[PDB]
């Protein structure tokens, strides 16, 4: 992924 | 600090801690070694700007592609700018120079994205009772992101199962956040004696390779 864990 | 961690890690993995006659992982806990800071959110826009992140105290930061850093305190106003050579300056959103206007809006853009999209890791943990660190370096692999803070800590977030390691060389300790978001802090010396499950031993062998890479990147 390109960001950490999403809501 | 990384050489201290690599040796702490080298000793533990030499122990074969999952091979104990009776693993007593809980005996290796030391609740007073909980870290003060960890990375609670991150955004990899390194194709364009750099890496934005949040620390567990709700401060935010960016490590720009030009190897400069800008940190915003959790008061929402105080800034610290860190140049490529490590030179540090304090500024504020109120009172700052025009030369940083673009980098400040990039930070605000990162900040906005993280608050709208991202879950804050470890939000149920109270940090231990400390100078605000910045992100020194980071890299991604196909299975994890590796984050090295200026206070010596190394964090490894694993993508597949959302487990996370926070390594503190000052405490000779590691914090493991497992798939259920339960956190445990271990003295690495005690994990050597009492052992641990195969999952954690696997993560700690990986961590050693990652710390070798960080050390070799200096």
């Amino acid at each position: 992924p390109i960001s950490s864990t999403p809501l | 600090h990384l050489s201290d961690m690599l040796q702490q890690l080298h000793s533990v993995n030499a122990s074969k801690p999952s091979e104990r006659g009776l693993v007593r992982q809980e005996e290796a806990e030391d609740p007073a070694c909980i870290p003060i800071f960890w990375v609670s959110k991150w955004v990899d826009y390194s194709d364009k700007y750099g890496l934005g992140y949040q620390l567990c105290d709700n401060s935010v930061g960016v490590l720009f592609n030009d190897s400069t850093r800008l940190i915003l305190y959790n008061d929402g106003d105080s800034l610290q700018y860190i140049e490529r050579d490590g030179t540090e300056s304090y500024l504020t959103v109120s009172s700052h120079p025009n030369s940083l206007m673009k980098k400040i809006t990039l930070l605000k853009y990162f900040r906005n994205y993280m608050s709208e999209h991202l879950l804050k890791a470890g939000a149920n943990i109270t940090p231990r009772e400390a100078r605000l660190p910045y992100l020194r370096t980071w890299f991604r692999t196909r299975s994890a992101i590796i984050l090295h803070l200026s206070n010596g800590s190394v964090q490894i977030n694993f993508f597949q199962d959302h487990t996370k390691l926070i390594l503190c060389p000052l405490m000779a300790a590691v914090t493991y956040i497992d798939e259920k978001r339960d956190f445990r802090t271990y003295r690495l010396s005690l994990l050597e004696e009492y052992g641990c499950c195969k999952e954690l031993a696997s993560r700690l062998r990986y961590a050693r390779t990652m710390v070798d890479k960080l050390l070799s990147s200096r």
